[PDB]
């Protein structure tokens, strides 16, 4: 796979702002999930009809 | 005198599209029998449907 | 006794499930928000006392 080319002006004088922080889901995951699992499972079933 | 050769219809090797094109498979002398590329909505900056 | 038939033929385009792939990609956005929100609160409030 490869990206598509932009306009010629954007390749010569183009600048972009980007952030490199992917982060982690651990702070939300790291918990006692016994009580909230049932509520999560209900939402999981509704995602697919 | 009589004109034997004065220009004429000229063949072009290739045409060049001046507009940006969406990804596509071959649909000319070669036709691709596979499914067209699937367009997926990814890398959403703001959360939606989650 | 009454087991409903579940068909997901319309959901799959070849071997790609567009809806599932897009839903899973939103967790990457949530990961960025969790880390950024935690850092921003830490710098603004610092250690906490009760």
């Amino acid at each position: 796979y490869r990206p598509r080319r932009f306009k010629e002006i954007e390749h010569t004088h183009g600048y972009v702002y980007r952030e490199l922080n992917q982060g982690s889901l651990l702070p939300l995951v790291d918990a006692n999930l016994k009580e909230s699992s049932s509520y999560y499972f209900k939402k999981l079933m509704s995602s697919i009809s | 005198g009589e004109i034997i050769y004065d220009g004429g219809l000229s063949s072009k090797l290739a045409d060049v599209v001046d507009k940006t094109t969406e990804p596509h498979n071959a649909d000319g002398a070669v036709k691709d029998g596979r499914i067209a590329p699937v367009k997926l909505d990814l890398e959403k900056q703001k959360l939606d449907k989650l | 006794f009454a087991l409903a038939q579940i068909n997901a033929d319309d959901e799959f385009i070849g071997a790609i499930d567009k809806e599932s792939a897009e839903y899973l990609d939103e967790y990457a956005t949530l990961a960025r928000d969790i880390s950024n929100s935690l850092t921003l609160v830490k710098a603004a409030f610092g250690p906490l006392e009760r």
